């Protein structure tokens, strides 16, 4: 099938839909996938008593 | 002779009507020669799903012996006088024509009478005729342009009888029996639906008199068809064995009433037609026409203007490579909204001088003029005078092009129906996009 009349608006419904879940996120708990001690000015001569990437 | 003061000079169709609901009409000429032939409203249109190809069988075993005259005697007949005879059966009409000397009419009308009233039926001349049918059935299925239009016929009139074929499906063909064609001739072959046309040399006082002579003892004084539907399809028989690919996309058009007929002739004048033997080629006035001559992209191309009594088709069929439907597609659509949203008066006039052109020239010979008779006295009810026809032409500017081009064109969903290599063949959403301009 031609990818305009069919997969342009597929792709569209699944934008929005990406859309709503980051702006979820975003707006209702922006560090919810976030580590806490990251609030903090970063100082050299103090680890944090746990450490892990994202 | 300023044209006008010709197109006065043509002489009129005198009309009368027998007791029997005859419509018995004539124009009169000078010509030694005559055709007359008798229309009558029958057709697949008023076929059933079971009755279906009953209307192509009656018309086939017409000719082939009647109760008066065994057999060959009657074909003994008209070649005897030197009479050409010939039927066609339309999805809404049916006619059996004779052509004759004019000192021959009265024999010849004595012919139709026992052609449509005294059939045969010869149970063994149908079972002869079923194998033919089915033998022309196969016929038609290499007509590669016959089959496309049943194809749109079919997808655009689903579900209604103007789907059917002509001959109907062969299972049919092959169930039909006698009684299906008695009873199909006596309720369809009504002497209401039936009109005696007769062009060239016969008098029409001549000719009431053979018609109440011989058509009298028909029916006194019921099949009326059901309003049918457009809708919106496609129909894709990809096959890439075929050298060619024929595609056909119609939209629901006027009837033979609705006087928007005229204007929108108008605008397939303006779009034309083109083949590859043609004459000026990369010249010619239509756009379409011009473009396809310039990069070769089809083989043919037409507008057909298909109408029946209550809706009908308007559109293209072009046939082309496998490898340019898309680009066809695309100019044809192009040039529908350039005529649906700027029709211009240049074009309009080009039009209105092709429209009278082929109404003038269509309208020569005694064959034309005959069936042209029989065929306004029922689908308009009254033959149209070309004086009428012109004046109508006349009306039609660009503002009723444009305006009558919106109406039937702009944003409609449109029927396809495509045949052979048509892989490229866009989609029906591209398609039904292509039906309406963004920019406009
Ligand atoms: C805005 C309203 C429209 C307008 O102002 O001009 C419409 C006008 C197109 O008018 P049209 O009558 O649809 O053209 C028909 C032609 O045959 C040209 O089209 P075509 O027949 O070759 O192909 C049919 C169809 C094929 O479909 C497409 O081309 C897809 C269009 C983009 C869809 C989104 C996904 C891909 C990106 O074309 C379009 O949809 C037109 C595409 C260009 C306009 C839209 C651009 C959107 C960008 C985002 O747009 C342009 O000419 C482009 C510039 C102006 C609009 C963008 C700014
Ligand atoms: C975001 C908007 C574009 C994506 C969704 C719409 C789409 O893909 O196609 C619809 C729209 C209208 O144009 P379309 O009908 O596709 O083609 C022109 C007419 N033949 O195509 C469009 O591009 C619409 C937006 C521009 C006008």
């Amino acid at each position: 099938i031609p990818f305009h009349p069919y997969y342009t608006i597929k792709d569209i419904l699944g934008a929005l839909f990406m859309m709503l879940i980051l702006l979820i996120l975003v707006l209702f708990s922006p560090d919810l996938l976030g580590d806490p001690d990251n609030y903090t000015p970063a100082n050299p001569l103090n680890t944090p008593p746990h450490i892990k990437p994202e | 002779a300023t044209y006008a003061q010709a197109l006065q000079s043509v002489p009129e169709t005198q009309v009368s009507q027998l007791d029997n609901g005859l419509r018995v009409a004539s124009e009169q000429s000078s010509q030694p020669t005559c055709t007359v032939g008798v229309w009558i409203d029958a057709g697949s249109r008023y076929e059933n799903e079971k009755n279906n190809g009953a209307g192509y069988f009656v018309e086939h075993l017409a000719f082939k012996g009647t109760k008066n005259r065994p057999g060959s005697a009657l074909e003994k007949e008209v070649e005897s006088m030197g009479a050409h005879l010939n039927a066609y059966s339309t999805r809404e009409h049916t006619a059996y024509y004779i052509k004759a000397l004019s000192k021959d009419l009265p024999k010849a009308v004595e012919l139709l009478a026992d052609i449509v009233q005294n059939c045969s039926l010869e149970d063994s001349q149908i079972e002869k005729e079923r194998d033919v049918i089915l033998q022309e059935l196969q016929e038609n299925d290499s007509s590669m342009r016959d089959v496309v239009f049943d194809y749109l016929h079919a997808t655009a009139f689903q579900g209604t009888p103007l789907a059917q074929s002509v001959e109907g499906p062969s299972e049919n063909v092959r169930k039909l029996s006698r009684a299906d064609l008695t009873e199909y001739v006596s309720q369809h072959y009504k002497a209401p639906r039936m009109v005696l046309a007769a062009a060239g040399g016969v008098e029409h006082r001549q000719l009431l008199d053979l018609a109440q002579k011989h058509f009298s003892s028909l029916s006194g004084t019921v099949p009326a068809f059901t309003p049918c539907r457009f809708t919106g399809s496609e129909i894709r028989h990809r096959d890439d064995a075929l050298p060619l690919a024929h595609v056909a996309i119609a939209v629901e058009g006027p009837g033979w009433a609705n006087p928007d007929n005229v204007p929108l002739q108008v605008a397939n004048a303006i779009i034309g037609h083109y083949d590859s033997t043609y004459g000026g080629g990369t010249h010619m006035s239509s756009t379409l026409a011009s473009v396809a001559a310039t990069r070769k992209l089809c083989q043919s191309f037409q507008t057909f203007n298909i109408c029946y009594a209550e809706t009908g088709l308007l559109g293209a069929h072009f046939v082309c490579d496998n490898m340019s439907i898309d680009d066809m597609m695309f100019f044809l659509q192009g040039q529908w909204m350039r005529l649906c949203t700027s029709a211009t008066e240049s074009e309009v006039v080009r039009g209105k001088n092709i429209l009278r052109n082929a109404l003038v020239s269509h309208l020569d010979g005694t064959t034309p003029v005959c069936e042209d008779i029989g065929r306004s006295l029922l689908t308009y009810g009254r033959r149209i005078p070309l004086a009428e026809w012109e004046s109508r032409i006349a009306e039609v500017d660009a503002s009723v092009v444009r305006e009558v081009c919106s109406k039937y064109f702009y944003d409609q969903c449109p029927a396809v129906a495509g045949l052979g290599p048509i892989e490229q063949l866009p989609d029906y959403n591209r398609i039904r996009s292509g039906m309406f301009w963004l920019r406009f």
